[PDB]
RNA sequence: CCCCGAGAGGGGGUUUUUUUUUUUUUUUUU
């Protein structure tokens, strides 16, 4: 595929910088970067923005049926397909590079596998009709974070998207539209948030396997500079419930476990700040879209 | 991209109406003598609808060839003809109940539907709107 | 407020004056017309200049274009039989640095240049439809014109017309707002790259961030600003 | 390039324009659906289907 | 469902409904897009076949070197009846193993000749049923690799008997392959000489057709 | 909800052992001489593991080449037959076996000097003949035990576990029927270290159980570093003494 | 084919096999077969097991699965899936193996399928899946061995409920702990390799690069019966054959078999 | 066993100066005075082994000698190669090792040798010459960086081979010499590669000159028109023998392969000797044959 | 027509935009030129990937369609002898249809063609002529000819319309008509009537594009 | 234009209907030196 | 740097899957 190019001086100062706690940006070693989310006209419209990192997320359902296996639940899934918009760095259409399926995976265990949407109450009538909830995360701008930006985009759109009422007669659906009556919310059991963490070899390998004093350093939410000249990765997700929703080491720079501890335990402090922001931020868009619809029937 | 622009430009000249496509389903029973007997409706639940689809092998090509499977495609659906349809009169086969975390639930019962042997009916194609391809 | 021109609008100057073609001008080899192929300001160089006039229009590009006697900043990414494969730009075409382009060179000994190093180098060849060439010396003395290693140090990318602002321009603020804050040296590439180092890191670091918040707001009175906070922010 | 769906009735049902070589004039436009219609009167009429 | 083709909706299902020894017709060079093809046409009893087949070659092969060519036939399933992915594969081995005998593969160094052949119609009205099909094809692949202009060391054709399947070549002195399933026991000999009826009856149509057409 | 005896009032589990005991673990190295470079037969419990290394060798194609490095691949190959119900599909492309591989990967690059192995492949094919729970753990033994056999130098052993945690239980080791009735958590530790290579966490765990299920899973593998090093310098001395 | 022999190799091989008193490499004669070894349940999750190893490293898993089916909508009892691995599961090798040793275990050819049945109107359904670790030729008679030594060593569940469907329709109940062995007679499937005159059992690597043909001749009950395939080993000596030769290996097959039988029908 | 010999074995997947044996993160030493060679890695004073092997103390060189790994090519080794690519003024020949050993153009003796004026389409039919398949001859003249072997066969003794049969133990079998092809009873020659490619071809002319036109056929595919019965069946009685030796992990030098041909002779047969228990009994009484009459 | 757009979004891409008509919304992203395939390289000119991306799931067969049709305008656009053996990755990611996507692309075509020539005007990559694209529509009684209809309008249409022309000259000289995709029932008289209205709100929105270009782009320029 | 209609179709032969057919109408279709082959099949599906 | 040659010549330094003990009045403090 297409290469990025990294020179020796390039890889040596960015290592250098951080042996004096320094890193480009102007971060700290574990400074998350400021999440900005913005909602569009139609729920389920979401974009979120992490620095220079832009992903979009789309919540869309339509009426289908379940499957033979579970005849009570719904039907969800996630896409997180790549393209070149985000950098020619990213095949169109790659789906089977290793980035790409750990992405896929980590956010699948975050959001599907860890059961934040209700998909019970996505049954219409059992073993018949029911919703298929779609999240399509679009990746636009590339410096990073692409799975904390995603799991944000993916929840903060679930929870802001609205599926239109629904009243049964029987096995006959009629699906009000939205002039008619008002859209229903999904049903959240949880918040999942990830944190990743990026982690650097200061010294040589030798060192960190049989050295005596651990010195490898580990920051949180590297941008793509950052990510290029990581020797590990490790992917964490919390909710407000301080539980652990999943945990991902998938290889690279072997790291101490008290330390892998010490990630886990900081990442909690973000996912608070993160998950209050988010109700926060759909709070306010509530309101925004309620003092239209005072403006509006007042002027009509 | 020609399967999509042949699907596409049959919907937007409005050849084939929905209503073109409903399936007036008969009922067959078990009549005397131990014979099985359908009987079909006319001019008049469930309902059921028909669904075409076309295959198009293009051999030795030579060039554009969308016009091609656009005029073939406009005179196949020209000689097309829906097979009668029909479900048994009292199919044993009723409702599956599935059972949840103590309360129970009945999926309805599905009839199986099944196409005559040798009785058709043709379809209703808008003449008026039947083009013809060229470049 | 400026003179903007748009691909495929008429050309002001007329076919009865001698007029030399740069960038985003264009002649049709068909219609053998003179006509703008790029969006941006045309700039059309005074009579008088040997009876020859240079017309072409400063448009907006990030993509780098190899042309003859440019100065570059290339990144060595291969090594082949004869020379060396160095990238310009990512995803860009590869270009060919010789073995015998470089000082006191000889058959017998090849250059010490290993894959990852940086090298400053000025293009001797660039054909449309061949690889480029680029050259780390003089062709004529055969010394060394500043071109070579780029020792540590750190890379920035930039928009082409920044970098070329800071190689042309001696108006442009940013090299001497820099100094009055640090001592530093620096390598200017055509190519959309700028080479910077000083003795400690926390200066090359201000310099890195400086020259990138520059290149962004691309606001000349603005620069000795950018650099009070950032040389300040270094220090905290 | 000019591409054609014409009804025998004399109506369109599709026209495509693609105009990247020469000039797409309106006589070349009149002219091609004339030819259009010719060709879709005996496409139509000739096989009795 | 798929998002490469128009399959509709996922809720539809299919349509079920309730309840001389040989006629043969050959054509060549009728398929401008490749170097070769045939169309074979055969009609017996409660059963007809309208095959055809397509000769891609000699074409570039971009790997290593080779002296000698080399040949690959797909068989692709037609309009009507349909048979299962691996039958078609390893009739299409079997076929391999018949032209590797018969086609001149010496002149045609790094080259490969692609052969394709489409089982277009293939109607049962009986109001392994692939054993019968299987010397039409022979026949299809050696008018289409005749009529592409690849050299033959002779007129390869087979027959069918009883599920037995056996190519000629040579005057049905040899063979180029023997091909066998269900069946009767001890019925060898039996089956040999109708199908060498079969490959001369072949053979003569097939001469007939690629120099008088 | 369980009905099953988990873990009974009397320490016991539904196999047998008690909180903290491995199940049965055995190795064999050397046992496709003429399929691979190095191979290895792994029986942790139930779980039975085919491994081969074929390698270091040519690549098949120039373009995929590192003049600086070897390239190391990893296919992992469940079988149908690996559980009680044979599976209709094929593993070989579900994005689960992906990152399977993907992630061994990623754990044996910072582990095999490839750097000594310049433009040369080494390929890791894996047959799971037979699954029983912690069948990543016994992927990771699996590997490293074929590597060594093949001669390939690496820094030091990469262990694997499996510790689940049964409401405060923690239990080492775990079958099927127990990560089917809790959280688990699996390990890849290097050597004797307390550094770890792989920490993979699928299920819900709570915040405050983590620390002492990787204390729990750290101990265990270092249990299993010792029992492949012992079975390894047993061969080596049936080997070298002839 | 797999090995790869210079033009010098391949002739001397050739003549050497072609000759008269055939001369094979090993120094076999034109009916040995090469020492394999064999082991039988090893797999507990599985009905039924084996691993066959050859002299040349070559290695076949075979595993057997059953599941109680409606025998009035499941035509086909026994269903073989074949994986090689380095091989794409829709190669030309693996569909061809696949469709032919499906062939040769048909319920109603070359098994009795009456062996299967459970009550009126369900039966069980046999997956034999097949892994082939390594192989340096044709294969095919390979897991024919592998397949055989673990049908004979499969134990299947017991029924328990009537076996009246029709009537009183009990649902299908098994009991907890015995199970009964499946007495069945699985075919076996012999590979020949014809250069120039003669017919050679279990070829070689090297000798099937020079052999100007082949043969795959399945037998079972004591005869030969289909599938019986003629095979190019391979793409470069292909060669018509004399029908003398086909009748030569078919009565070789047909002596020699009952030994091969006689020596793996060893419980 | 008349025709088949098939092992059975049920309930289980298979059957189940003093040399220090060291395992990878293994501490070997603590003297920062030791220069550390293959097989090891270091961190300050501390040495630690890379591979499962044994430890090896030459000067002051430490290093860690593997029990396994492929074929190492030094220099000047007597190889036995297949052609396995050609391209650009060399040949890439498959010897055994890590990677392809390479063979320039400039490295062989063109047909008509000496007398031959050079030419520039030799460059462009190297096929004529070498192609993919083919076995030869070579020494191993060079080593590159990365430890791969340059080639040459710059020597009558050295060449494509033809005339016999090609057979490979493990490299491990085979120990260097001073030379390592072998006249042997029965009028055949065997070629004992260093990497274990073994050629067992028919003695000729140079096989005796050397203990005791034709420059323009030195690449053809052609064998000797006149081979007889005899000498095949000594290649294939040879061939069993090598392997038995090789089965039994026993070294493969010219005296044992001629001592146990000579005691294969029991079996009338030559296919007795596939046989495992044949091979175990002839590698076991080579063995014992060497007990007493060592001591 | 009172279209929104801005230039130069993306960091991580030559050249972006982001083009918005009433709720059609689509981002466009061009990196080029850039060093090509094997399968892509074209000996004398420029290749050009094309990629279109739905608002809702993953791409199929209809964006396909939406990829070809903007290739038809894209090509003749751009000089591609200036790039011989090179590549021009473009990229379109409709951010929201402003449509009913299961009827038209009407809307979504249009602004991804006026996407594409921003984001190939901001990549700086030389270009032979301007270009506006525009969709039109038929409404069933009142047969009126409606410029950029709503999606309302759409499902009220006889016929759907996409008009794109080439500019010279100051966006004053119709240099050629780059595509023109019209469906549904429509006669003659209609046609030139569209084309002749289509003309005029093409030539609005060229010089309303004009001046989007020069006020993004100057500020980056020297005096 | 040469076409052939309806001649792969089950309903080809009014006196002798196909019985193992499932195409409902087809279309043999050669322009020039192009050849098009069409045939339709059908589906039901339940509406709500 | 390495290979080759009585004479500073030549060759190379590798490119979605083990989840289901079912029953008759509001609210508050007890
Ligand atoms: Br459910
Ligand atoms: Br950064
Ligand atoms: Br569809
Ligand atoms: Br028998
Ligand atoms: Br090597």
């Amino acid at each position: 595929a297409k290469d990025i190019e990294i020179s020796a001086s390039e890889s040596k100062f960015i290592l250098e910088a951080l042996r004096q706690n320094y890193r480009l940006d102007g971060r700290s070693f574990d400074q998350f970067r400021d999440v900005e989310i913005t909602f569009g006209k139609e729920f389920g419209d979401v974009s979120v923005k992490m620095g220079n990192t832009k992903v979009h997320c789309r919540i869309s359902c339509q009426i289908a049926q379940p499957y033979e296996d579970r005849p009570f639940e719904g039907l969800f899934v996630i896409s997180t397909e790549i393209s070149p918009m985000a950098g020619s760095q990213f095949e169109n259409g790659n789906i089977t590079g290793e980035d790409e399926v750990l992405c896929s995976r980590i956010i699948e265990k975050s959001v599907r596998r860890s059961g934040a949407l209700d998909v019970e109450g996505l049954c219409i009538v059992a073993g018949s009709k029911c919703w298929a909830v779609r999240a399509d995360v679009h990746f636009l701008d590339c410096d990073g974070g692409f799975i904390d930006a995603s799991c944000i985009a993916v929840m903060a759109g679930l929870m802001h998207f609205k599926k239109p009422d629904i009243t049964v007669h029987g096995e006959q659906i009629i699906v009000h539209p939205v002039n008619e009556r008002e859209p229903v919310p999904l049903g959240i059991l949880h918040i999942p948030i990830c944190v990743t963490f990026s982690f650097f070899n200061p010294q040589d390998t030798e060192e960190n396997i049989k050295g005596e004093t651990n010195s490898e350093i580990s920051i949180i939410d590297a941008t793509l500079k950052e990510e290029l000249l990581r020797d590990g990765v490790l992917t964490v997700t919390l909710n407000k419930n301080r539980e652990v929703v999943q945990v991902s080491k998938a290889g690279g720079l072997p790291m101490d476990a008290l330390t892998l501890m010490k990630c886990c335990h900081e990442a909690y402090s973000i996912i608070e700040k993160i998950t209050d922001q988010i109700l926060q931020l759909l709070k306010e868009d509530s309101e925004k879209r309620n003092k239209y619809a005072a403006m509006l029937t007042s002027e009509n | 991209t020609i399967s999509q622009k042949l699907h596409d430009s049959i919907l937007h000249s409005r050849i084939l109406p929905k209503k073109a496509l409903k399936v007036k389903a008969g009922v067959r029973s078990a009549n005397e003598d131990g014979t099985f007997s359908v009987l079909y409706p006319d001019e008049l639940k469930r309902k059921w609808s028909y669904v075409l689809y076309a295959k198009i092998v293009v051999l030795s090509r030579t060039g554009p060839v969308f016009d091609l499977c656009w005029n073939s495609l406009m005179y196949a659906l020209q000689s097309v003809k829906l097979p009668r349809a029909f479900i048994d009169e009292r199919a044993s086969d009723l409702r599956m109940t599935i059972r949840t975390r103590g309360r129970s639930a009945t999926i309805r019962e599905t009839y199986e539907i099944i196409c005559d042997q040798t009785k058709s009916v043709p379809l209703m194609i808008n003449a008026k709107n039947i083009a013809f391809a060229s470049n | 407020m400026s003179t903007f021109i748009f691909p495929g609008d008429s050309f002001p100057v007329d076919p009865t004056t001698p007029v030399k073609l740069g960038p985003g001008i264009y002649c049709d080899p068909n219609t053998q017309e003179i006509r703008p192929v790029n969006t941006g300001v045309l700039h059309v160089s005074a009579k008088g200049k040997s009876g020859v006039q240079t017309a072409y229009i400063d448009y907006s590009s990030k993509r780098y274009i190899p042309s003859v006697n440019d100065f570059v900043i290339g990144v060595i990414i291969g090594t082949f039989s004869d020379s060396y494969k160095v990238s310009l730009q990512n995803f860009s075409s590869s270009v060919s640095l010789s073995y015998m382009a470089f000082p006191n060179a000889s058959k017998k000994n090849r250059p010490t240049l290993q894959v990852g190093d940086l090298v400053y180098a000025r293009v001797c060849t660039a054909e449309k439809e061949l690889e480029a060439e680029i050259e780390c010396f003089d062709s004529t003395t055969g010394r060394d014109a500043g071109f070579g290693i780029l020792e540590d140090g750190m890379i920035i990318d930039v928009n082409l017309n920044f970098a070329r602002q800071l190689l042309f321009n001696n108006d442009f603020p940013l090299l001497k707002v820099l100094a009055a804050h640090t001592k530093f040296e620096v390598a200017i590439g055509l190519n959309g790259k700028i080479w910077v180092k000083c003795e400690e890191l926390s200066n090359t670091l201000a310099c890195y961030r400086t020259i990138m918040e520059c290149c962004q707001k691309n606001d000349t009175a603005a620069f000795k600003d950018i650099a009070k906070r950032q040389f300040k922010e270094i220090l905290t | 390039t000019i591409s054609i769906l014409a009804a025998p009735s004399g109506n369109y049902k599709q026209l495509t324009l693609m105009g990247g070589g020469a000039k797409i004039t309106p006589e070349m436009i009149k002219r091609s659906l004339l030819l259009s219609r010719v060709r879709a009167d005996d496409l139509s009429t000739r096989f009795n289907i | 469902q798929d998002r490469r083709r128009l399959l509709g909706p996922a809720a539809a299902k299919p349509m079920a409904f309730s309840n001389s020894e040989q006629e043969l017709s050959l054509h060549t060079g009728f398929i401008e897009n490749c170097n070769g093809s045939a169309l074979v046409e055969a009609r017996s009893l409660g059963h007809q076949t309208s095959l055809i087949s397509a000769v891609y070659g000699p074409r570039s092969i971009r790997g290593s070197f080779t002296s000698q060519g080399t040949i690959s036939i797909q068989l692709k399933n037609g309009l009507l009846e349909k048979y299962n992915t691996n039958e078609l594969k390893e009739v299409s081995s079997f076929l391999m193993g018949i032209f590797n005998s018969v086609v001149n593969l010496s002149r045609y160094p790094k080259s490969g000749i692609d052969i394709f052949v489409y089982l277009t119609y293939d109607k049962d009205l009986t109001n392994s049923q692939i054993s019968s099909l299987i010397p039409h094809c022979i026949t299809s692949i050696t008018l289409a690799l005749a009529d592409a202009g690849i050299e033959l060391v002779d007129m390869a054709g087979a027959g069918e008997a009883n599920g037995t399947v056996v190519s000629f070549i040579k005057n049905g002195e040899e063979i180029v392959g023997f091909w066998k399933d269900d069946g009767d026991d001890e019925d060898l000999l039996e089956c040999l000489d109708r199908c060498k009826e079969q490959y001369n009856r072949y053979r003569d149509l097939m001469i007939s057709c690629l120099m008088n057409q | 909800m369980s009905r099953l005896e988990i873990y009974s009032p009397e320490g016991l589990r539904l196999d047998g052992r008690r909180w903290n005991e491995l199940r049965r673990f055995e190795s064999s190295i050397n046992t496709h001489p003429h399929a691979a470079d190095g191979s290895s037969y792994m029986e942790q419990g139930n779980n039975k593991i085919i491994t081969l290394v074929k390698g270091p060798k040519e690549p098949r194609l120039k373009s995929q080449m590192d003049t600086s490095k070897a390239l190391l691949n990893v296919s992992v190959n469940i079988t149908k037959f690996s559980k009680f119900e044979r599976s209709k599909s094929s593993h070989k492309n579900e994005r689960r076996v992906l990152e399977i591989q993907t992630s061994l990967v990623r754990m044996f690059e910072k582990n095999v000097m490839l750097n000594i192995y310049p433009r040369t492949v080494i390929d890791i094919e894996i047959h799971v003949l037979e699954q029983d729970g912690g069948i990543m753990g016994s992927l990771i033994n699996g590997i490293t035990l074929a590597l060594i056999d093949a001669g390939i130098s690496m820094f030091d052993y990469i262990s694997g576990i499996s510790v689940g945690l049964y409401d405060t239980t923690p239990l080492l080791d775990t079958n099927s029927l127990e990560e089917n009735a809790m959280s688990t958590v699996t390990l890849g530790v290097v050597g004797k270290s307390e550094k770890l290579s792989l920490l993979l966490v699928e299920d819900k765990i709570p915040l405050d159980r983590l620390e002492n299920v990787l204390a729990i899973g750290i101990a265990g593998a270092h249990r299993v570093r010792d029992l492949m090093d012992e079975e390894l310098r047993k061969h080596a001395q049936k080997r070298v003494s002839n | 084919g797999h090995m790869s022999l210079s033009v010098a190799e391949k002739s001397y091989l050739y003549d050497s096999l072609a000759s008269t008193p055939s001369i094979r490499p090993d120094g076999r004669l034109p009916h040995q077969f090469r020492p394999i070894e064999i082991f039988t349940d090893f797999l507990p999750s599985s009905n039924g097991s084996s691993r066959i190893i050859a002299s040349d490293g070559s290695e076949c898993i075979v595993s057997i699965k059953s599941k109680v089916v409606d025998h009035h909508v499941e035509n086909e009892l026994l269903q073989v899936d074949v994986d090689i691995a380095g091989q794409r599961d829709d190669a030309l090798v693996v569909e061809t193996i696949t469709s032919l040793l499906n062939k040769v275990l048909k319920s109603g050819s070359g098994v009795d399928s009456s062996k299967l049945q459970l009550t009126k109107k369900y039966s069980f359904k046999i997956f034999v899946d097949v892994l082939v670790i390594s192989s340096h030729s044709h294969p095919i008679s390979l897991i024919s061995f592998a397949i055989y030594s673990a049908l004979n060593s499969t134990y299947l569940p017991k029924l328990i409920s009537a076996f009246d469907d029709l009537e009183v329709e009990e649902l299908p109940t098994f009991h907890d702990y015995d199970m009964v062995k499946l007495d069945i007679n699985p075919p076996l499937v012999f590979i020949l390799a014809v250069v120039g005159n003669n017919m050679l059992l279990d070829p070689a690597a090297n000798e099937s690069e020079v052999a100007n043909n082949g043969l795959i001749i399945s037998w079972s009950n004591g005869k030969i019966t289909s599938p019986i395939r003629s095979v190019a080993l391979n793409d470069s000596n292909v060669k018509s054959f004399k029908p003398h030769l086909l009748k030569q290996g078919l009565a070789m097959v047909e002596k020699y078999a009952p030994d091969v039988v006689r020596s793996l029908e060893n419980l | 066993s008349e025709v088949i010999t098939i092992t059975k074995r049920n309930g289980a997947f298979q059957n189940s100066s003093d040399s220090q044996i060291v395992t990878p993160g293994e501490l070997v030493t603590d003297d920062p005075i030791w220069m550390r060679g293959h097989g090891t890695y270091f961190l300050d004073n501390m040495t630690y082994s890379s591979v499962a092997g044994t430890v090896s103390r030459v000067n002051r060189l430490l290093s860690v000698i593997p029990l396994k790994g492929r074929y190492a090519p030094e220099t000047g080794d007597h190889v036995v190669g297949r052609i396995a690519e050609v391209g650009n003024k060399r040949w890439k020949v498959d010897i055994g090792g890590k990677q392809h050993a390479v063979l320039m153009l400039g490295s062989v003796n063109l047909p008509g040798g000496i007398l031959r004026r050079k030419s520039e389409s030799d460059e462009l039919q190297m096929r004529s010459f070498l192609k993919e398949g083919d076995l030869l001859n070579a020494e191993v003249q060079s080593l590159f960086q990365d430890g791969s072997a340059s080639l040459h066969t710059r020597s009558l003794k050295y060449g494509k081979l033809r005339n016999g049969m090609f057979c490979q133990v493990p490299s491990s079998l085979i120990v260097r010499a001073k030379n390592h092809t072998h006249n042997l009873p029965g009028n055949i020659t065997v070629v004992l590669g260093v990497n274990g490619y073994i050629w067992l071809r028919k003695t000729s002319q140079m096989d005796l000159a050397r203990d005791t036109e034709s420059s323009w056929q030195i690449y053809s595919d052609e064998n000797d028109p006149s081979i007889s019965n005899n000498i095949r069946q000594a290649i294939c009685r040879y061939a069993n023998v090598i392997k038995a030796l090789a089965f039994c992990e026993i070294g493969i030098t010219q005296q044992r392969i001629v001592s146990a041909y000579e005691a294969s002779m029991v079996y009338s047969n030559v296919g007795e000797l596939i046989e495992k228990n044949v091979m175990e009994s002839i590698g076991s009484d080579i063995l014992t044959a060497e007990k007493m009459r060592g001591n | 027509m009172s279209v929104q757009a801005e230039i130069g979004i993306l960091d991580h891409v030559d050249g972006s935009s982001e083009f918005v008509s009433q709720d059609t919304k689509v981002i466009c992203s061009v990196t080029g030129p850039i060093e090509p395939k094997a399968r892509q390289e074209l000996p004398t000119q420029l290749a050009l990937e094309i990629i279109v991306r739905p608002a809702k799931g993953v791409a199929t067969t209809r964006e396909k369609v939406l990829e070809d049709k903007l290739r038809a305008v894209l090509t003749p656009l751009i000089t591609r002898h200036c790039y011989p053996r090179q590549l021009c990755q473009i990229t379109c990611q409709i951010l929201e249809s402003g449509e009913d996507e299961a009827e038209f692309s009407l809307r979504e075509l249009s602004c991804c063609i006026n996407a594409a020539f921003l984001a190939l005007v901001d990549a700086g990559i030389a270009l032979n002529s301007m270009c506006a694209s525009i969709p039109i529509a038929i409404i069933k009684d009142t047969s009126d000819i409606i410029v950029d209809p709503t999606a309302e309008q759409l499902k009220i249409s006889l016929s759907v319309h996409t008009l794109a022309l080439e500019f010279v000259n100051g966006g004053k000289v119709v240099k050629n008509v780059l595509l023109l995709d019209s469906n549904g029932d429509f006669n003659e008289d209609q046609l030139f009537s569209l084309l002749e209205l289509g003309e005029q709100k093409c030539q609005e929105l060229v010089t309303n594009i004009r001046r989007i270009i020069q006020d993004n782009i100057s500020p980056r320029l020297v005096v | 234009v040469a076409i052939e209609n309806n001649t792969l179709s089950r309903y080809a032969d009014a006196g002798n209907i196909d019985t193992k057919n499932n195409i409902l109408g087809s279309n043999v279709l050669k322009s020039g030196k192009t050849i098009v082959i069409t045939s339709i099949t059908g589906g039901i599906i339940e509406e709500t």
